[PDB]
């Protein structure tokens, strides 16, 4: 069975910051590429971010890009990501999701998302 | 479009083995060979169809190479990439081709395999 | 990318979600998504490549494409489908990234 599995959410101030992580298992975590995507509360998907096995190839939605940072440890099988200098527009939840193709050297461009985790719901508010 | 290529084992010889995973082509003072980079600089490669020899200002990649990607619909070996320079307007390193498949996931960096191969 | 906000139909009928985009997000690239998200959990995808059925995926659900518009066709509807419907793609546009529809309520 694949599992990816969120932690790190909570409340936090505007202006902070804050780590989420996922931890992977069932399936060998350096042979795909994970997304994040967030869902605010009431609203639709928006993607967020993306990181390659190889991590030499990241991608950024351009409503966080310059403040979020992305990376994983394939040694522990475990994803990161910093968000820096966030606001209250940036409360939703978080899922990290598996990327179903397996093949991103034969088409990069093409993403779908098989298996998604929990996700853990990130407040910005004071 | 350029990549660097990971996943490799660290340890005249030269091997490119997938049993420890190699890929040795460094810069030097199956037909996996396709062929060499001197230096304006020289290129000479053979690719699937011709052999290329130009001279030019070349902006070598700084881990070039070449690709074969295996179709298991037809089983079919095909010349698919092309990753040796990003422009063309004493040293040497030699280009080898690497094999795609089914059998190698990931993305550029990392989703290739390697038929025997020695220099 | 726009989707319909909601569609409905009796069950066993065939209900049709659009996901219109424009030529550098679904005309020229095939790499269109669909998929189904239940009240309080993650999604689940049901269709990718434009029609393409993941395993575990029933029978009834089949997607298509013609123009720059990408559907999804949802046979038998049956109670168990209520769910909201979002249509993924890849947009070529400026800076490569991916977007999601506004998502389809099915009732
Ligand atoms: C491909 O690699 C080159 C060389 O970078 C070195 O080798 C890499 C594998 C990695 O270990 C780097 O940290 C090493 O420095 C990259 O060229 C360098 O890129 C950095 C920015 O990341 C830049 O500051 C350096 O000045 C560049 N070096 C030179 C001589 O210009 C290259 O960006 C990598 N990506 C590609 C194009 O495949
Ligand atoms: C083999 O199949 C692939 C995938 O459909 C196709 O791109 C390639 O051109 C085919 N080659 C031959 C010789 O049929």
């Amino acid at each position: 069975e694949v599992q990816l599995v969120e932690s790190g959410g909570g409340l936090v101030n505007p202006g902070g910051s804050l780590r989420l992580s996922c931890a992977a298992s069932g399936f060998t975590f350096s042979d795909y590429t994970i997304h994040w995507v967030r869902q605010a509360p009431g609203k639709g998907l928006e993607w967020v971010s993306s990181i390659s096995s190889s991590s030499n190839y990241i991608y950024y939605a351009d409503s966080v890009k310059g403040r979020f940072t992305i990376s994983r440890d394939n040694a522990k099988n475990s994803l990161s990501l910093q968000m820096n200098s966030l606001r209250a527009e940036d409360t939703a939840v978080y899922y990290c999701a598996r990327d179903g193709n397996a093949y991103k050297w034969l088409l990069a461009e093409n993403v779908r998302f098989d298996y998604w985790g929990q996700g853990t719901l990130v407040t910005v508010s004071s | 479009q350029c990549v660097n290529l990971t996943t490799r084992t660290q340890l005249t010889w030269f091997h490119a083995i997938h049993v420890t995973k190699r890929f040795d082509n460094p810069v030097l003072p199956s037909n996996i060979i396709r062929g060499w980079i001197f230096g304006q600089s020289l290129l000479i490669v053979n690719n699937a169809t011709n052999v290329v020899i130009k001279v030019c200002e070349f902006q070598f990649c700084n881990d070039p190479f070449l690709g074969v990607y295996y179709h298991k619909n037809n089983k079919s070996w095909m010349e698919s990439e092309f990753r040796v320079y990003s422009s063309a307007n004493t040293r040497f390193q030699t280009l080898l081709a690497l094999h795609r498949s089914y059998l190698t996931p990931g993305d550029s960096s990392s989703g290739w395999t390697a038929g025997a191969a020695a220099y | 990318v726009t989707q319909p906000a909601s569609v409905s139909g009796s069950p066993g009928q065939s209900i049709t979600i659009s996901c219109t985009g424009t030529s550098s997000d679904v005309g020229g690239y095939n790499y269109v998504s669909w998929y189904q998200q239940h009240p309080g959990k993650a999604p689940k995808l049901m269709i990718y490549d434009v029609s393409d059925r993941p395993s575990g995926v029933s029978n009834r659900f089949s997607g298509s494409k013609s123009g720059n518009t990408a559907s999804l066709t949802i046979s038998g509807l049956q109670a168990e489908d209520e769910a909201d419907y979002y249509c993924s793609s890849y947009t070529s546009s400026s800076t490569p990234n991916w977007v999601f529809g506004g998502g389809t309520k099915l009732t």
